[PDB]
DNA sequence: CTGAATCTCTTCCCGCGCGCCGTAGGAC
DNA sequence: GTCCTATCGATCTTCGGAAGAGATTCAGA
RNA sequence: ACACAAACGGCGCGCG
């Protein structure tokens, strides 16, 4: 099975899963540790932001590839927002700090 | 190609990649054509070759950009 | 956008309103007949946002141009639908409502504040018991709870001299009533008085909480919910599973219940329903909310008709299914694929083969760009349209695109960073992905069907990252140990092994060849056999003192195969290494040494040629295996028959009664053990010996060319055990209980088993599978714990500044060494200059990187131990210094700054853990330690010390041996005597504990009382009956009162003084000591008369890291003082240890059953074993921790793997230890606002003292604390990481009350938010980013 | 305020392939 | 038949396991 | 108007 591009789940913008649906491979949690073991970071950043969880970045990435730039914009993982909302949906007040 | 040698010139694995990427984007879309000859390689390798010679380096890159700004 | 920290807080009610964009009124969702969202309901458009694109439901507007207007007909703003997923709504609660977590956190936050137990306040909350307030006017109370009837009768007693309340209202009122700041100061005053520790700890918890609470921006009254937020609907989608028959959506369902529950209460409030009904309603409302949050923390979870518990809000966050594991720390990624694996011999090491089908898909965005760069595609859709063709031009472009693009391949589950590596692709017509054989071994790939996953790096930076680091050529060395992981395969090694072997006589043998060139030709023509013996001329190169390679030529006698193989060998390597049979052993070190001598670039190409050659001649060898190959020794039957006869004698002798059943049993198995071994001797010796050959006449013997022997002998596969089973006997076997069946499996496999024999074997086989199944599951959960705690550590400093360090020795156990000091000191840095052999001369600088030659130089000298700096000793702040870590296993040279070692260490340990299981002797000179001894009347030295050790020297002057010599044991060796094996060390009592008459004189019963303290035991048949001492814990009160002591006497009427001191020499006695050398008998110094009576892998390492106090720890001494008894044994026995200076009145409570290494007057020092048994690491830390406990822990874990022969580098363990004691405890006011008795993270206190003492102000006195990794991780300061680890709710609450702010230090935090982690590449950017600060 | 013998909500390798399968009660 | 409508919570096939630390809790000292 | 497409949650069986 192989997928270059495809739809994304509603509840979380991450790609669909499996073969029946044209889902993408899951980058396992342990494998991230392996990546972390090596000093590479840009790969990891691209891995989650561009390839998994940023509507804006991946779309812009899509164009850049057609533009031959092969450059990504940092973006921000969407699912993180989902978590923040849920936590904020609890009795907890949670915020992002600028300074 | 496989380098395992250019790292000696710059002296660090991480700096090698970081500096190389800085140069690579120049030849990618930034202009400033490759200094080393071309063998239908890709800019990542081409820039990698430039450091592999010790021809390009961070200090030269720092000089290259600042002097270019001019008018 | 720019941000740097996350903060946690409790939302004041207005804050919820601030988030709100509308009150959700109606408990309905959609117009079920035509599915509009329900206005004012759980999906109201105007509250949340438009359902479609940019337009409202009433269609007042239809373009972006209309941005920024409500539509009066249906309200909702004309805006992007995405806003629908973002904005939140609020609910108005009919009554104050309690948030459960704060109620039922294991330490009840509300309860602790109230100082009222969880169970009691629950009554008030649920409206089943009243709490009275303002009752000081009467017998009533500030906050006393009372029965409803108690309250109702109290109402008869008092009209309104009080107030009694129920539910959250009462709780919130009590919170509001708190003069919270004064309460803490009021409690602070109490602490000063508190005279008992159990009270103090309870108190300390409360004040700290209150101080934190007030200092935070939180206020307790907010905790009681009055307004409630509801998640944006899109985040709680209701998918039409089957059109109108939508899939269940629990959160909506819970909301539905609450809203309806709320409304119904509202109605009665409107109607002013009778009090009892509404009271119940209030609880039912609380119940629903309680369920909504947790749905299971309450007495009973609620469930639908499907009979499954509904998923509460917390569920989506907590645990394995939570967001952290489900989405954040691992996620599905586009441009990925999975394939089945295959081996491509033709591939070079850096290359990998993949199928065109996957490749065509994976690079579509790249293809489109090239097409439009080609201009062949007018537009993207046209490009996509052409790709559908799979036209030739597409393949041409695909080749151009893929021309050098690196790619990522990973097996699952990954063991370590070697588990993922980068490759350059080549295109394949089939569908499997082709892998280089040498690499796959590192991947642990077995081609029985293993799948593999592929990912493509997109950007310039990633491509360089992949090529620079991950590319296979870079990763020849293991990081767990700086050793080649590339050692060839079973087949590759065997073919070379066969090639390198020699034949005594062979075709073409005995010629002289100028060099390999003609050797290859001669073999190729078949005029000479591969392993035929031959004389050859050869040239080889030596690299000079600087490295310049110069040639020498010489003639050699060799076998032909060696010469041809030499052609593959590059220059600079001596021919001798290959002039021998090459098993995996020889190849392993040959390749390893080759790389170090020649470097990496020749090595990688050298490996490929080795791989190619091995396959080629393995095929030519025709190294097949057949049943005839398995020669069986005839002795098998003979020994079996011989052994059987003897076993029959043992059984008959047992029938005769001549032997017990156990002795009968164990003797039989010993007979079998000898029989099996003799079979192994015959079987193994024959197979290797099996070749007799003629050489120019006459015959000679040589190692056999048998297929089976070659496979095992080469080391390619199997072991001597396998062949012993197949050719010899399957041997002794045991039940699942581990008991050995009293008859072994005499049958081999070449001949079939009998039914029962085979049935017996099933027990063992399944057990092995069973263990593996659970082990693999258990080990993973261990690794997860490891990674979390370890992740934080990073090398950031060059030098920390310490001149201190730990000292390294070879493990000296089971007598002499069991490991070389050479291997351990390698790659480290000295702490002090090495003292040269002799004295005062220094051999190595104080901080030299102890690389190979110096280590060789050191071992060349007479060194026994050396002192080295360590990561634990590293003084770095928020990290580690490079010099403390020293060499990198995967690079040979010192580490590059900015690398997170912690993950490396965790993974290094993680992989090998899977391999665990879950189901005088020599020459030398003598030396003693912990020595105290006296000489007896027999002219030999006997030990008075209670912890004496024996150690021996090798007459080179280096010492490697150790043993424990029991207290009272007689030393056979003094003087540091020279000794040899069999000259046994000592006369000692391994059965029982002695008591020694250390002084010389007459042993008397002076103050030894007959009957009450020493009693004549009957002794049964002995005829003689012996006086025996009895213990305090067993004897009458007289035993306590008249406690006997063995006292000697001389002319004074009392024993001559304890040598040098006038104290009586009476030896205070325990029970069960038997005396028949009764009063008045002669005795000499050191004589004794008393004899008093005395697993697995993965779990052992597991609890060790968690540092659990053992089930029953050994009892150890503390303080340097003399011991004494008084608080007579009743439950615990009490002993006083009195240091003669300063702190005499120290005493402890001790269990009765433990044996004691001291009784009443022994002078003992800190940490001395009062009894043996497992030590609690914490106390080791407490006594002499940092260096000592490190060495203890390091040795303990190393033993597990050293048992398994797994070469884990110790330095990784030091990394774990760093975290284990990253915490510290303060007991001091110091000159900083740390609580007088406080627990802190070490770095924060360390730097605080740096500035505080630099100011001349009193630094606080602290001790460093031991936390189990699980406990340590949860205690970490960056709550986000801990929150993601486990027990989420207990963590969040901790942050909540604290209102903590996170600076997102470490990897996990950065990973979650997705910004560049401070790893090698990312660290440089992050380092510069702070430079902007 | 000491003592165990009592006490309950955490956790239980990583991924993959099919198959099935999801509120109750009623105008008669 | 189609379509409307209001709660949802008792008694039945339940028990099918168990390591580890904060309350609350058994015996006086 | 130059543009989306069919997964939410469980259970069983297998896989390395
Ligand atoms: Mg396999
Ligand atoms: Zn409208
Ligand atoms: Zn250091």
């Amino acid at each position: 099975h192989a997928r270059s591009t495809g739809s994304y789940s509603l509840v979380t913008q991450q790609p669909l899963g499996g073969k029946a649906q044209f889902g993408g491979q899951r980058f396992g949690e342990m494998e991230v540790w392996a990546l972390e073991a090596y000093g590479a970071a840009y790969t990891l950043q691209e891995m989650l932001t561009v390839k998994s969880d940023d509507v804006n970045g991946r779309t812009k990435m899509y164009k850049n590839i057609v533009d031959g730039n092969h450059q990504m914009e940092p973006g921000m993982p969407e699912s993180f927002n989902v978590l923040l909302k849920e936590i904020r949906s609890l009795g907890i007040n949670i915020e992002l700090e600028d300074e | 190609v496989t380098v395992q040698d250019a790292v000696e010139k710059i002296g660090n694995r991480f700096d090698l990649v970081l500096v190389a990427a800085r140069r690579a984007r120049q030849m990618q879309v930034g202009g400033k054509d490759p200094l080393v000859p071309e063998e239908n390689d890709k800019t990542t390798v081409i820039a990698l070759r430039e450091i592999e010679e010790g021809l390009i380096n961070n200090q030269i890159l720092d000089v290259r950009e600042r002097q270019e700004q001019q008018e | 956008e720019e941000f740097d920290a996350i903060k946690i807080a409790l939302a004041s009610p207005d804050m919820i309103r601030s988030w709100s964009f509308g009150e959700v009124k109606k408990p309905e969702t959609i117009n079920y007949r035509t599915f509009k969202p329900e206005r004012d309901g759980l999906f109201c458009a105007r509250i949340f946002g438009p359902v479609k694109d940019y337009e409202c439901l009433c269609g007042k507007y239809k373009r972006l141009k209309h941005r920024g207007v409500i539509c009066e007909k249906c309200g909702v703003e004309v805006t992007q639908t995405k806003v629908r997923r973002e904005r939140m709504g609020h609910i108005e609660l009919a009554s104050p409502t309690a948030h459960i977590w704060f109620l039922k956190s294991l330490p009840s936050r509300i309860g602790l504040l109230l100082d009222m137990p969880l169970r009691d306040i629950e009554r008030v909350l649920y409206f089943e018991s009243y709490v009275v307030i303002e009752g000081g006017m009467t017998n009533l109370e500030r906050q006393q709870i009372l029965t409803e009837e108690q309250y109702l009768d109290a109402l008869e007693e008092f009209g309104d001299e009080f107030d009694a309340k129920m539910g959250a209202e009462a709780i919130q009122a009590l919170l509001k009533s708190m003069d919270l700041e004064q309460e803490c100061e009021q409690l602070r005053e109490e602490l000063n008085e508190t005279n008992s520790e159990t009270k103090r700890k309870k108190l300390t918890k409360r004040i700290k909480l209150l101080e934190a609470f007030v200092q935070s921006g939180n206020k307790p009254e907010w905790m009681i919910l009055t307004v409630l937020p509801v998640l944006p609907p899109d985040l709680r989608p209701l998918v039409p599973l089957d059109g109108g028959r939508f899939a269940t959506s629990d959160l909506n369902d819970l909301y539905r219940r609450v809203i309806n529950r709320n409304n119904r209460l509202k109605r009665l409030l409107d109607l002013a329903a009778p009090d009892i009904i509404v009271r119940n309603e209030k609880r039912m409302l609380q119940e629903a909310v309680d369920a909504l949050l947790d749905n299971g923390r309450r007495g009973r979870a609620i469930t639908g008709s499907n009979k499954r518990p509904l998923k509460s809000l917390a569920d989506m966050i907590k645990g394995k299914q939570g967001r952290f594991r489900q989405n954040l720390l691992g996620k599905r990624v586009d441009y990925s694929g999975r394939s089945v694996i295959t081996v491509g011999p033709y591939l070079r090491l850096h290359q990998c083969g993949l199928p065109k089908k996957m490749a065509l898909e994976l690079f579509k965005p790249f293809i489109y760009g090239k097409l439009e760069l080609r201009g062949l595609a007018t537009t993207i859709k046209a490009a996509k349209k052409m790709v559908e063709r799979e036209e030739a031009v597409v393949w041409d472009i695909l080749d151009e695109v893929i021309r050098e693009h690196p790619v990522l391949l990973n097996r699952a589950p990954t063991l370590h960073r070697l588990g993922i590596q980068a490759f350059e692709p080549v295109l394949i017509e089939g569908k499997a992905i082709q892998l280089h054989p040498l690499v796959c071994a590192a991947y642990n790939a077995d081609f029985d069907g293993d799948q593999m996953a592929v990912h493509v790096p997109l950007t310039l930076e990633a491509q360089l990252e992949a090529r620079a680091l991950m590319m296979s050529t870079n990763n020849i060395l293991s990081p767990a140990n700086g050793e080649p992981i590339i050692v060839p395969s079973q087949d590759v090694v065997l073919g070379l092994y066969y090639m390198t072997r020699d034949c005594v006589n062979a075709k073409g043998e005995g010629m002289v060849l100028t060099g390999p060139k003609e050797a290859e030709r001669l073999y190729r023509s078949g005029l000479a056999s591969l392993h035929a013996r031959v004389k050859v001329r050869i040239t080889e190169y030596e690299k000079d003192a600087n490295g310049e390679l110069v040639a020498k030529t010489s003639l050699k006698d060799t076998t032909v195969g060696r010469a041809i193989l030499w052609m593959i060998v590059p220059k600079g390597l001596p021919y001798s290494i290959v002039n021998q049979a090459l098993g995996k052993k020889a190849i392993s070190k040959m390749l390893n040494t080759c790389y170090r001598i020649l470097g990496l670039k020749p090595t990688v190409i050298f490996a490929d040629q080795i791989m190619y050659t091995g396959f080629a001649y393995a095929a030519r060898s025709g190294a097949s295996v057949g049943i005839d190959d398995m020669v069986i020794p005839e002795k098998k039957h003979e020994i079996i028959s011989e052994a059987e006869a003897e076993v029959a004698e043992i059984q008959e002798q047992f029938q005769s009664g001549l032997v017990t059943a156990g002795e009968r049993y164990n003797k039989v198995i010993d007979i079998w053990a000898a029989a099996n071994d003799r079979v192994s001797k015959a079987m193994m010796d024959n197979l290797q010996t099996e070749t007799v050959i003629n050489r120019d006449g006459q015959e000679e013997k040589q190692v056999s060319f048998n297929s089976i022997y070659m496979m095992a002998d080469s080391g390619a596969r199997g072991s001597a055990a396998q062949i012993r089973q197949l050719a010899g006997m399957r041997g002794l076997m045991a039940k699942p209980d581990g008991s050995i069946i009293e008859t072994p499996i005499t049958a081999n496999f070449r001949e079939g088993l009998n039914v029962l024999q085979y049935f017996i074997s099933t027990h063992g086989a399944r057990k092995g599978l069973a263990d593996t199944a659970l082990k693999t599951a258990n080990s993973g959960y261990l690794t997860r714990r490891l990674v979390d705690v370890a992740q934080d550590l990073v090398v950031t400093e060059d030098d920390c500044g310490t001149h201190e360090g730990i000292m390294m020795t070879p493990v000296i156990e089971g007598g002499d060494v069991k490991e070389p000091l050479r291997d351990r000191v390698l790659g480290r840095v000295t702490a002090e200059d090495v003292l040269k052999p002799g004295t005062a001369d220094i051999l190595v600088p104080r901080n030299t990187l102890l690389h190979e030659q110096w280590c060789d130089l050191l071992e060349e000298n007479s060194v026994d131990a050396v002192k080295v700096r360590s990561v634990v000793s590293c003084d770095t702040d928020f990290g580690v210094c490079a010099h403390c870590y020293g060499r990198d296993l995967a690079r040979g040279h010192i580490i590059n700054k900015g690398e997170a070692i912690g993950v490396i260490a965790a993974q290094s340990i993680g992989e090998p853990g899977t391999q665990l299981t879950m189901r005088v002797k020599n020459k030398g000179s003598i030396k003693l330690s912990n020595v105290k001894s006296v000489v007896n009347s027999s002219g030999k030295l006997v030990i008075t010390s209670r912890n004496t050790e024996l150690k021996l020297i090798d007459e080179f002057g280096r010492t490697k041996e150790s043993y424990k010599v029991p207290y009272g044991a007689v030393l056979a060796k003094g003087d540091g005597e020279q000794v040899a094996g069999g000259e046994t060390v000592a006369n000692w009592d391994p059965h029982t504990m002695p008591v020694i008459t250390e002084v010389s004189g007459f042993v008397r019963f002076t103050d030894m009382i007959d009957g009450q303290t020493i009693t004549r035991q009957t002794d049964e048949l002995t005829g003689l009956s012996s006086l025996v001492v009895l213990d305090s814990a067993e004897r009458t009160a007289g035993g306590k009162d008249l406690r006997p002591a063995l006292k000697i006497v001389d002319a004074q009427g009392n024993d001559v003084l304890i040598p040098g001191t006038d104290m009586p020499a009476q030896y205070f006695l325990p029970g069960k000591a038997i005396v028949q050398l009764e009063d008045g008998v002669q005795i000499s110094s050191g004589d004794t008369l008393a004899r008093i009576p005395q697993t697995g892998g993965l779990p052992r390492v597991a609890d060790l890291f968690e540092a659990r106090r053992p089930k029953e720890p050994a009892i150890l001494a503390e303080i340097s003082g003399i011991v004494s008894f008084g608080k007579e044994t009743k439950g615990k026995r009490r002993l006083v240890i009195t240091p003669v200076d300063g702190s005499d009145p120290y005493e402890e409570m001790i269990p009765k059953w433990r044996q004691l290494n001291v009784f009443e007057g022994e002078r003992v020092e800190r940490g001395d074993v009062i009894s043996d048994g497992p030590e609690a690491p914490h106390d080791i830390l407490r006594l002499r921790g940092v260096h000592a406990v490190t060495r203890y822990i390091v040795n303990e874990v190393q033993d597990v793997y050293r048992l398994q022969g797994v070469k884990i580098n110790d330095k990784h363990i030091e990394v774990i230890v760093r975290q284990m004691l990253r915490k510290a405890t303060i007991v001091n006011a110091g000159s900083s606002d740390f609580l007088e008795g406080e627990q802190v993270e070490y770095s924060r206190v360390k730097i605080a003292n740096r500035e505080l003492e630099a100011n001349g102000k009193v630094g606080a006195t602290y001790s460093r604390d031991l936390l189990g990794i699980t406990k340590a991780s949860l205690a970490t300061e960056s709550f986000i990481s801990a929150a993601s680890f486990q027990e989420t709710t207990r963590v969040l609450t901790e942050a909540a009350v604290a209102g903590k702010r996170d600076e997102l230090r470490g990897l996990k935090e950065n990973v979650i938010v997705g910004r560049l982690i401070p790893a090698g590449t990312g660290y440089a950017y992050h380092q510069d980013r702070m430079r902007r600060r």
